[PDB]
């Protein structure tokens, strides 16, 4: 378990690499228009799309 | 000759009328807020190849479309309504509209 | 040529070797800076004059020689240096 | 015929599927395809080697740009080189269309099948390839008297089974109408590894350079104002807190995460940068002395 | 097809010459040809690759041209051509 | 010929720049060669044919293919001050074998040999003994090396010969004036079978 | 994929354990044969799923696959189908091999010119608590 | 013809798994017999972007090095299909695959000219040269020395590193089973990067003591610009100076083993009496 | 996170709105500047679970 840990830390990173590219631009701009969770969200787009969306831990 | 045209011109066609747009806001040279001519207005990035003092609000610049980054830097551009009135002006008299006024 | 360890030259060298006195050493030392023969300060005080750096230089007799000894005094250390860096901090090390 | 026909558990190698994926990205929407050269073994068993594009087009996939001609000069090229492959079967991407199989892609499907029985039907994402993650499916067409007789899961017997979903839309909806869908496995080599896990000559000395005393300072007064601010916080929260449940703790004191982690985080990065220049700083004097 | 439009502004860059904008990301979707900015009649704005055989530089401002609908190259020119109130 | 992929040897020699072969025999060995290439096509047409120049540190240039064109593209530059290497040339033809175009077809090297023969002759007859167990043999056209000495290059293509399927033999064309044309005695249409 | 492997697990354990011993067996048994007469899971699964029902029930209900031999190292016959029948993914015929494992579970105790009978053994357990499993 | 359009090489992993796999295709050779082949990648540009690279049968002998054979007609061919993939490739140079260069590639190097607008010969190896790049990239160039040589032709290295482009460096990923202890992302990464620095340094620094004893006798050509750049390494020398690290760490840590403590502190009775009761009803609840 | 990498994907999540439901046992929903859509009813959903003038997601 105590190598283990140290190896799961090495997996964090690859992973965190693999994500950053999704993360990343094609982004688009909507308002912060309300929240009905804190693990998904309500987001208002600029062409006026109003969505419904995950949120992705790499902010608070 | 044709060679060469026709070889640029396989560059032409796989490369799509990339979106044209306008700088916002420049938070950072990573992060410039655009309004794309689409409609919605996006996040891009920039290539380092560029010089961002040159991208910075009130200008164009062209957007990508493959990946919504900023291309490049497009100079100010006027409408072509604005043409028309610029070309136009003859019809002119030298100086005075009325001798002895 | 000479110092590994040390680069910072007197004046009083020159002076003896050249049998020229040592008002004229200075001045001639200051000339030397200017052409890029060698680039650093010149500390009167202390009676050195420091190199920061030597020009290159054209293969010569003498230069072969200090090449090889700093190289051996490098292969060294760092063979020394090897063992500390990887017998401290184990739980990092993989 | 349901007596004969079993899907096709496909070994994609290195060579192929970087391939495919970098040519359909370029082209986009211009639609890119080809013939697969590989080797085929058990009744079930194909590798993929490596592939050769056809010719690109603005409506993309059609009936004009298959033609045995490419083929055929391929083939006369595989004999000069002394490769021995046979074609496994032939691919495409679709940008302008999902993972369902388009209506001039089955036509095109069909006469790749005249030439070599077992024949797999390969779509690439090349947008997708922009993103971490990579969609990609491989199919086996399937017969007409196969269906009513046989049903389709008579391909899926004696060999890995799987079927998939592409989401819902149109995608799934074309597959179950046209094709069976088979997994992918990917094959390597330990030779193979090696190559992609290669670094750089300069990554050696580059740990080793002795972080600047400027870039340092600029990083070390970066941390101490962060630490003065949070600093205050810290000790108006350990008056209270004599309960567990660090996160409730961190309501209390204000915001997400404790005030002592917030501090713990900037005197770590600090640490960070002072670990390459004080081993690098001794370490660099010693070595070329 | 061919969708309508007008000429803006003339940049040109040469043929795939550009500003030494290309990098290790494609030179299929990014580098442009000799190029035109056109304003088209959507509304929107297309800064575009135009046809290496017939160049940007020959179309001025002004034109009213065709434009492929796919990915957008300058095909040819079409003349003045509206609505049936200016046909009149 | 007929189911035989050839590599065709052009002099590189001081010998070449001779007049006897009109205007300069570098020059005619363009003609020659285009003349072998049609000759082997005559016959049958299931064959290649390859151009090697053995000038400088020995580089192949061009592999077997069918097209004239190719071969007489690469002939033009050439080392006027070079000299023939026998020896090389089998050595080139023993490579393309493996990996060549018509793999599964027969082994031949048609050489000119235009200029006297460089590589000891000890070596090259012993070297013939080796080239019929792997079923290629080696027919040389010679005027070269007539002239200054007797014939060398005889003793070669009689250990040589054997079973192989192919066969080789010893042309003579004159070392006066015949121009390229003398090419037509050669075993391009001469050549007979080993087995 | 998970599926697969952990309900064929389940059918190991379960033989000569019935239904009046863990609710566990009823649950098992009954989701065995609705798979095979619904469609409405993935063909993938089915597999797995079928497979387990024929080890569960064994036999009649009369045979169970052993702990280890008679003493020391793991059954001989039995740990080779095993281990060969866990990869059945690449092709099917190899689970086959799992009749290899059954054994039948009979104490045999004889008469004087060696053949079966029906002796007596003496066995501490409850007919309320242990009995052969109920068909599906 | 040019050998212009090139100030850096970048090559991709692509280059390399193409080279061993193609060994086997074409004849199991496995350097048994150095091939070289046909370097393809993107044009008009500075930087050189090695997209891919085939294999083309060249066999060079181990008798001798003059000796080889190289399928001219292949290359023409192969020229109208790369179009027909995409329209950014074209034939940029050449590869060895090493081990090492030869006098004899600038002979090679002259046929391949003809065809590339823009040739380098690039050593990509078979068998990846150490933890390092595995690919080295060289320009032909026309260069005297001070040696008292005359004019050669000669390899003068150009820099290189391992580039990636957008849909093939995912796919890396994906194929890969190493997790990585080598990122260099982090400080986790960091620590091994130092180890192995070292040792990298010491790897090299062998070859440049090696190289001044061969001019020294064993005689060896020198090569000028060697000689002026290592003279400039031992010059630069300083003493070293401060540098240390703060009791701060310890502070939070300590922070969070006190809020704990009294949560403990208050529990304890509660837990340790009632614990007797619990422990009975287990044993009884266990049963049915 | 590293099945993170899979999640993400998908063709999208939308906030609609449901104008009218209906008895036909498929619910019309119109997203906010796009024309109206018919879909069938899900599992998650039937026709007492979704009533008239309801902002849903999608």
């Amino acid at each position: 378990i105590k190598d283990e840990q140290k190896n799961l830390k090495k997996e964090f990173l690859h992973a965190q690499e693999e994500v950053k590219r999704i993360q990343s631009i094609p982004l688009v701009i909507g308002q912060f228009l309300e929240a009905v969770d804190q693990n998904t969200a309500i987001v208002g787009s600029t062409t006026g799309s109003n969505y419904y969306v995950r949120i992705l831990s790499t902010i608070d | 000759k044709q060679y060469e045209k026709s070889e640029n011109d396989l560059k032409a066609l796989q490369s799509v009328g990339q979106i044209v747009g306008e700088v916002l806001k420049q938070l950072t040279e990573e992060k410039f807020i655009v309004k794309a001519t689409n409609g919605p207005r996006y996040v891009v990035g920039c290539r380092r190849q560029l010089d961002k003092s040159k991208l910075k609000p009130g200008t164009r610049v062209a957007l990508d479309m493959t990946t919504l980054t900023i291309m490049r830097y497009l100079p100010r551009e006027v409408d072509p309504l604005v043409y028309n009135m610029s070309h136009e002006d003859p019809g002119n008299v030298s100086y005075s509209e009325i001798g002895g006024l | 040529t000479r110092p590994a360890n040390h680069r910072q030259l007197t004046f009083e060298e020159i002076a003896k070797s050249a049998k020229i006195t040592v008002n004229k050493v200075e001045l001639l030392v200051m000339k030397a800076l200017s052409v890029g023969l060698v680039r650093g300060s010149i500390d009167e005080v202390d009676k050195r004059v420091h190199m920061t750096w030597v020009q290159p230089r054209v293969l010569d007799l003498q230069q072969i020689k200090g090449m090889k000894d700093r190289l051996e005094l490098w292969c060294t250390d760092v063979k020394s240096m090897e063992l500390l860096v990887e017998h401290q901090a184990q739980d990092i090390l993989t | 015929a349901p007596a004969v026909d079993t899907a096709e558990q496909v070994y994609i190698s290195s060579l192929a599927l970087l391939k495919m994926l970098k040519h359909g990205r370029a082209g986009v929407p211009m639609e890119v395809m080809g013939l697969m050269l590989g080797e085929f073994v058990d009744d079930y068993t194909v590798r993929v080697i490596d592939v050769f594009a056809m010719p690109q087009s603005g409506t993309g996939v059609s009936v004009e740009a298959v033609d045995p001609v490419f083929q055929a000069k391929m083939l006369d090229m595989l004999k000069q080189t002394g490769r021995p492959e046979m074609v496994v079967g032939w691919y495409h991407s679709h940008p302008g269309f999902g993972c369902w199989l388009s209506g001039v892609d089955i036509n095109t499907q069909q006469s790749f099948e005249a030439l070599s029985e077992r024949a797999v039907a390969v779509v690439v994402d090349p947008i997708q390839s922009v993103k971490g993650k990579v969609v990609i499916d491989a199919f086996r067409l399937i017969n007409a008297n196969m269906m009513v007789l046989g049903h389709e899961p008579r391909q899926t017997t004696s060999n890995l089974g799987h079927l998939n979903k592409p989401s819902i839309q149109a995608l799934i909806h074309g597959l179950n109408r046209h094709y069976y869908s088979i997994t992918i496995n990917y094959r390597k080599n330990e030779l193979e590894q090696k190559m992609l896990l290669n670094l750089h000559k300069k990554s050696w000395m580059e740990g080793l350079t002795l972080q600047d005393y400027s870039e340092h300072c600029k990083h070390n007064e970066s941390v101490v104002k962060e630490m003065l601010e949070l600093a205050k916080n810290y000790n108006k929260a350990v008056e209270e807190e004599d309960k567990m449940t660090p996160e409730q703790l961190a309501i209390k004191n204000v915001g997400k995460q404790d005030p002592k982690r917030h501090l713990e985080e900037h005197v770590d990065v600090l640490m960070t940068s002072n670990i390459v220049q004080c081993l690098a700083a001794m370490l660099d004097t010693v070595v070329f002395k | 097809p061919y969708l309508v439009s007008n000429v803006i502004e003339l940049l040109d860059v040469d043929p795939n010459d550009q500003e030494e904008d290309g990098a290790n990301i494609d030179l299929d979707s990014q580098r442009k040809g000799k190029c035109a900015v056109i304003k088209t009649s959507t509304r929107q704005t297309y800064f575009l690759p135009v046809i290496g055989l017939v160049d940007a530089e020959k179309l001025k401002p002004g034109d009213l041209v065709g434009v492929n609908k796919d990915s957008y190259l300058i095909l040819e020119t079409l003349p003045t051509e509206y609505d049936s109130r200016v046909k009149a | 010929m007929v189911l035989e992929s050839t590599m065709v040897c052009v002099d590189n020699s001081e010998y070449m720049r001779n007049g006897d072969f009109l205007p300069t025999r570098l020059q005619a060995q363009q003609d020659a060669v285009n003349i072998v290439c049609h000759s082997k096509t005559r016959s049958n047409p299931e064959n290649n044919v390859g151009l090697i120049t053995l000038a400088n540190d020995c580089e192949v240039l061009t592999t077997l293919t069918p097209d004239t064109g190719r071969i007489l593209s690469k002939l033009h530059t050439v080392q006027p001050k070079g000299k023939i290497t026998f020896c090389t040339g089998i050595r080139v033809a023993h490579l393309a074998l493996k990996h060549r175009q018509g793999k599964n077809h027969k082994m031949r090297i048609i050489a000119f040999v235009g200029s006297p023969v460089e590589d000891n002759e000890k070596d090259l007859v012993k070297l013939a003994k080796r080239l019929k167990k792997e079923k290629v043999n080696v027919d040389i056209i010679n005027f070269g090396e007539e002239e200054v000495n007797t014939e060398k290059l005889t003793a070669f293509v009689n250990t040589l010969n054997g079973k192989d399927g192919t066969g080789s033999h010893l042309v003579t064309v004159p070392p006066g004036p015949s121009l390229a044309d003398a090419l037509i005695s050669s075993p391009i249409l001469a050549g007979e079978g080993g087995a | 994929y998970v599926r697969q492997g952990a309900l064929i697990a389940s059918a190991l354990i379960m033989i000569q354990q019935t239904e009046i011993t863990c609710p566990k067996v009823n649950q098992f048994r009954q989701l065995y044969s609705k798979v095979i007469n619904d469609k409405h899971d993935d063909v993938m699964a089915k597999f797995g799923a079928i497979l387990a029902q024929g080890i569960l029930d064994a036999g009649g209900h009369n045979v169970t696959i052993s702990l280890q031999s008679r003493t020391g190292h793991t059954h001989m016959p039995s740990v080779v189908g095993v281990l060969v029948f866990t990869q059945f993914w690449f092709w099917f015929p190899l689970s086959h091999f799992l009749s290899l494992a059954y054994t039948p579970t009979c104490i045999i105790g004889l008469n004087k010119d060696l053949k079966m009978p029906k002796v007596q053994y003496k066995s501490n357990c409850k007919p309320s608590t242990f009995a052969y499993p109920a068909p599906l | 013809m040019p050998e212009l359009a090139v100030q850096k090489v970048v090559v991709h992993p692509l280059v390399l798994l193409s080279v061993v796999d193609h060994f086997n295709r074409i004849g199991k050779v496995g350097n048994q017999k150095r091939v070289v082949g046909v370097l393809l990648g993107s044009w008009q540009k500075k930087v050189l972007d090695v997209s891919n690279s085939f294999a083309v049968p060249f066999d060079e002998d181990d008798k001798d090095d003059s000796v080889w054979f190289l399928d001219h007609d292949y290359l023409e061919n192969m020229y109208g299909m790369f179009k027909k993939v995409n329209a950014r490739e074209r034939i940029v140079g050449w590869y060895h695959t090493g081990p090492k260069l030869h006098k004899n590639d600038i002979a090679i190097n002259e046929l391949m000219k003809r065809y590339c607008p823009n040739s380098v010969l690039v050593i990509i190896d078979v068998k990846p040269k150490d933890l390092g790049l595995p690919t080295e990239a060289y320009i032909s160039v026309e260069e005297v020395h001070d040696d008292g040589t005359p004019t050669s032709k000669t390899f003068e290295h150009v820099t290189s590193e391992i580039g990636a482009e957008e849909a093939e460096e995912v796919g890396v990923e994906h194929l890969l089973r190493d997790i990585k202890d080598t990122t260099v992302g982090t400080l986790s990464q960091r620590i091994t990067n130092q180890v192995h620095g070292l040792k990298g340094l010491n790897s090299k620094l062998l070859d440049i003591r090696t190289y001044l004893e061969k001019v020294a006798s064993g005689k060896l050509p020198i090569n000028h610009h060697i000689i002026y750049q290592l003279q400039d390494v031992f010059n630069l020398l300083p003493d070293a100076s401060l540098q240390e690290f703060v009791k701060a760490f310890y502070l939070k840590t300590n922070d969070q083993m006190v809020v704990v403590y009294l949560a403990s502190l208050i529990r304890s009775v509660v837990a340790l009496h009632n614990l007797i009761n619990n422990k009975i009803a287990n044993r009884d609840a266990e049963k049915k | 996170l590293r099945e993170e990498l899979q999640l993400l994907q998908e063709q999208g999540s939308y906030v609609g709105e449901v104008v009218r439901a209906m008895d036909k046992k498929k619910v019309l929903v119109k997203v906010h500047p796009e024309g109206k859509f018919v879909v069938d009813v899900d599992k998650n959903i039937d026709i007492n679970d979704v009533t008239p003038n309801c902002r849903v997601a999608l």
